[PDB]
RNA sequence: AGAGGUGAAAUUCUUAGAUUUUCUGGAGACGAACAACUGCGAAAGCAUUUGUCUAAAAUACUUCCAUUAAUCAAGAACGAAAGUUAAGGGAGUGAAGACGAUCAGAUACCGUCGUAAUCUUAACCAUAAACUAUGCCGACUAGGUGUUGGAUGAAGUGCUUCCUUCAGUACCUUAUGAGAAAUCAAAGUCUUUGGGUUCU
RNA sequence: UAUGUUC
């Protein structure tokens, strides 16, 4: 665990079999529309995957076809421009300042946040190295509030 | 060199505990450290029990008993006899 | 002698070879005769095709279904 | 007929009050303590004192006319003891061989559910 | 450049009264001179005018407040209380 | 002392001995009517003593001298207490205790509170040491055990709480109530206090006492 | 999680759906009827908010009363100043409508 | 007519009514018993009810990303108690101090009283035997008794227990393992000496 | 659970 302690092996295990499920006679000839319409219906990537593999019975995307979800989102062009998971950093951050702006008493909550931020620029730091993230990206701590867009 | 494996407490898991209050000198020893004696006794002794049960209405009556619950810090528990010294070997016994 | 081991089905996952718990069913309730997929341990909140219905209720673990009906797995 | 006042008993490993009030608590009848059946200025907290204290009492009461108490037994406070001191059981003792009779028994001494600091140090007594 | 290391806006009183004094009316001016948020506007405008009025530069609006802040821990614990009933 | 003069102590209608104890005051040399001093006496006496039965002998009930006609006194319900031994020898180590308190009004606007104690089970195949009950379900034990007390002491008037306190109808209740969530033993109103109480109607204390 | 979900349908309608905010236009736009929704922060003046109200009942539009005032408005709505007053000329792919 | 208090006393309170009994109102602090070789937290620490806000961890997952990680000089946040500053509070306890005792002396231990402090708010201070005297991450090595939180399967009566497992948390035994030994399931897998890293 | 030095 990155902070803390508690090692928290909690986890999903693909199957062995890394084709499509025999029992599946489903074409991938519209998998990829039902991704793009519950994205534009407006779904972070994990939650569309989550609401296929149960809603639709379609587990592993990958399976389905040889082409992982956000991969799709991106060629399609409907990836947001920050990633989902520094996304939910960055809210979680906001959320915490906003806390903490009317309770200054609260110093687990200052510590905690203070441990998010290092977390937000540490990925950050990588998603910009990466090409996912314009150069000048900063997160800046004032106008977080509204950069969610 | 480490006479108890324990530390001559209780505290595991935890950073502190509130202490309570000797019961016979009044000295702040941590709760998991005081030894602890809930005294379960008759108001009386058997002949004064003897005494005011017939002395007494009701024709059965039956005595409340006082329940205490006292608390010791070390020093007064061995002046008292509430501990023993024991030796290296039986130190390690509880029950 | 961890090779042909066979009775690990009781041991924890990530076991010799890593293999969910979790499966896929198929779900008839009495007196409907509606075919749907559904996911053991599922998350959401399921309705029927033919006729809209609750199926399973979502907990921690694998669901609870409902009284009747039969449900079956989906494995070849 | 029967006749019933309520004798407070206070035992506080000093001077062991007894103090037969009525029902209500108010309008006492009789307050012996044990103080002033023994002169040596020590012994206020003993059995014997305690025993006199309980038969002048009870004398008291058998010439007022109450002739059943209730006892209500109480141990120094609520931040110094929660035992009652010796002379208790002399005085429920001889309350009981004195003749007069005795109906229901209760303990009250004052238990802080609160705890206000006690005195003497964090190390206490030395002695 | 930074220009005092620590006087901050006491600098205008040069050496004269004491360290302490200083420091103490430093901490009070600081919020004296504050700009405040205005609930009717959301413009973070009101400025006091005299010891207890402070006004919106926007809205022209002026509300009694504190002598050297827009609201004092009193006054906003009272209000609490008669708003909870 | 000779001035001093008895006086007797009635019960409510609803108790059985109707007739407790003896109680004495002074002369009225007239500045105190030697009634007023009288009036707004509490006596503490236990329930055993007031219905005759020694199962009952652990709860005490105090009543309120209000009315003097003549030489005896009449009195009211002012509260009720178990005993401190009982309250006692009903915890025990390995147990939980779950205590909760209400503040209700009676249909007579009689504003009382009352605090009510639970404790946890063993049952039969438990073959454990403990009967610790989680925090979630001593939170929504106490939150069950303040709606009975409170519905059940908002629905009728004072003199037929009063009435139903004594089997102890409502520790039943709760034990009812909450057997579907934790079992629970031996669970009682430890405590019933009177916050407030209307003025005084002659009228309704006579006819409750008659 | 009273306001997270309408500021998330707020999110959806400024990502997909066309709006304007304030005062003019939106009382322009339900003059001319083409507003579905109209939303109204905390800290509207009393005047312009019961026009407002006054003008959506007369179009038969629907009036949301927001949580916050004009400046969490316009972080909700993602811009960098006070905003008090939304119209949404139509709802993209967000349930706002229900 | 004594009450406190003690080893015994005395200082102290007390016919103007002390102590004691009962009731009413106020005040401040505290939150017993339950309460545990139990829980949570990075540590310091955290225990009356309820509400709101906020975060964390484990578990379950055929959800997403795909190396984003480990440890870290400088640097930063927090950091018991005491202490400092300024308002408030001020019951109980009580460094100083004043008496009364004890003693050869007693400025101490004991007793009576008592200022600061203790409490709240806003700032400082940055220290403790801040201790499991044991840095953090990873792998491996053994049986049992428990216990806390989940998940899995089955059975006495819609409800309770047992099985498996994950993650905590202790304890017992065992070492042809270690160690100077006390002891240690890590303080082991080290002259058969090298998994990574910081500090001393 | 009075006090009770030094070699």
């Amino acid at each position: 665990r990155m902070y803390g302690k508690g090692k928290g092996i909690s986890s999903s295990t693909l199957p062995y079999k890394r084709k499509q499920p025999s029992w599946l006679k489903q074409k991938p000839s519209e998998i990829e529309d039902a991704i793009i319409k519950l994205a534009k219906k407006g779904q972070t990537p994990s939650q569309i995957g989550a609401t296929l593999r149960d809603n639709y019975g379609i587990p592993q995307v990958k399976s389905v076809t040889g082409n992982k979800i956000l991969r799709i989102l991106r060629a399609q062009g409907i990836a947001t421009t920050i990633p989902e998971d520094l996304y939910f950093l960055i809210k979680k951050a906001v959320s915490m300042r906003k806390h903490l702006e009317k309770n200054k008493k609260d110093k687990d909550c200052k510590f905690r946040l203070i441990l998010t931020e290092s977390k937000i620029h540490r990925i950050s730091r990588y998603y910009k190295r990466k090409k996912l993230l314009p150069s000048n990206w900063k997160y800046q701590s004032s106008t977080a509030s509204a950069l969610i867009a | 060199p480490k006479k108890r494996r324990n530390g001559g407490r209780s505290k595991h898991n935890r950073g502190h505990v509130n202490p309570l209050r000797c019961s016979n000198c009044g000295r702040c020893v941590p709760k998991d450290k005081a030894i602890k004696r809930f005294n379960i006794r008759n108001i009386v002794d058997t002949s004064a029990q003897r005494d005011i049960k017939e002395a007494s209405v009701y024709s059965t009556f039956q005595l409340p008993k006082l329940y205490i619950k006292q608390c010791y810090c070390v020093s007064c528990a061995i002046h008292s006899r509430f501990v023993r010294v024991r030796s290296r070997e039986q130190r390690r016994v509880r029950k | 002698n961890p090779d042909p081991v066979e009775e690990s089905k009781k041991h924890k996952l990530k076991r010799l070879i890593p293999t969910p718990n979790s499966y896929f069913m198929d779900v008839k309730c009495p007196g409907c005769l509606q075919i749907t997929t559904l996911f053991s341990h599922a998350q959401n909140v399921v309705l029927c095709g033919s006729c809209n219905i609750m199926l399973c209720q979502p907990t921690g673990g694998k669901c609870k279904l409902t009284e009747g009906c039969s449900f079956r797995k989906k494995i070849e | 007929e029967l006749v019933f006042g309520v004798a407070h008993i206070f035992a506080s490993f000093n001077d062991t009050f007894i103090h037969v009030t009525d029902l209500s608590g108010r309008e006492t009848l009789v307050r012996i303590t044990g103080g002033m059946k023994v002169k040596a200025d020590r012994d206020e907290s003993s059995p014997y004192a305690a025993m006199m204290a309980a038969q002048d009492v009870a004398a008291r009461l058998k010439e007022l006319g109450v002739t059943a108490i209730h006892i209500k037994l109480r141990a120094s406070g609520g931040t110094k003891s929660k035992t009652p001191g010796p002379g208790a059981q002399s005085a429920l003792r001889a309350l009981a061989r004195s003749g007069l009779k005795i109906g229901r028994i209760e303990d009250v001494t004052p238990i802080p559910t609160d705890s206000t600091r006690k005195k003497s140090g964090r190390r206490g007594r030395r002695l | 450049s930074r220009r005092t290391k620590k006087v901050g806006l006491t600098g205008k009183y040069g050496t004269r009264y004491g360290s302490s004094l200083r420091k103490q009316i430093k901490k009070i001016e600081l919020m004296q001179h504050a700009k405040y948020l205005c609930t009717f506007c959301g413009k973070t405008a009101t400025k006091r005018t005299c010891v207890g009025i402070w006004k919106c530069k926007k809205c022209k609006r002026k509300v009694c407040g504190g002598a050297w802040s827009l609201t004092t821990p009193a006054a906003v614990a009272a209000k609490s209380t008669i708003i909870r009933l | 002392f000779t001035k001093k003069e008895w006086y007797d102590l009635k019960a409510p209608k609803m108790f059985l001995v109707r007739n407790f104890g003896k109680t004495l005051v002074t002369k009225t040399i007239g500045k105190k009517l030697a009634t007023d001093s009288l009036k707004g006496r509490i006596y503490e006496v236990n329930l055993a003593d007031l219905n005759n039965d020694e199962d009952q002998a652990h709860k005490k009930i105090k009543l309120s001298c209000d009315h003097i006609i003549n030489r005896d006194c009449y009195t009211d319900f002012c509260g009720l207490s178990i005993t401190r031994d009982k309250l006692c020898s009903l915890i025990r180590k390995g147990y939980t205790l779950i205590e909760g308190h209400t503040d209700v009004k009676t249909l007579d606007n009689y504003h009382l509170r009352m605090f009510c104690i639970a404790f946890t089970k063993k049952r039969q195949n438990q073959t454990k040491s403990t009967c610790y009950a989680q925090t979630s379900q001593i939170k929504k034990i106490r939150k069950k055990m303040v709606d009975i007390m409170t519905a059940e002491a908002s629905k009728v008037l004072l003199k037929d709480l009063v009435k139903k306190f004594i089997p102890e109808s409502i520790g039943k209740e709760i034990e009812k109530q909450c057997k579907k969530i934790y079992p629970l033993q031996n669970v009682l109103i430890r405590k019933v206090k009177i916050l407030k109480r209307p003025k005084l109607d002659i009228s309704k204390l006579m006819e409750l006492h008659t | 999680s009273a306001g997270d979900n309408i500021n998330a349908k707020l999110q959806l309608v400024m990502k997909s759906g066309k709006y304007q905010f304030g005062r003019k236009s939106c009382l322009k736009a339900l003059r001319t009827g083409k507003g579905k929704l109209v939303i109204v922060s905390s800290n509207c003046p009393s005047i312009q908010r019961s026009v407002i109200e006054y003008y959506a009942m007369l179009s038969k539009c629907g009036v949301h009363d927001y949580h916050g005032d004009n400046n969490d408005l316009g972080t909700a709505c993602g811009k960098l100043f006070r905003i008090s007053c939304l119209v949404i000329t139509d709802v993209g792919d967000s349930d706002i409508i229900k």
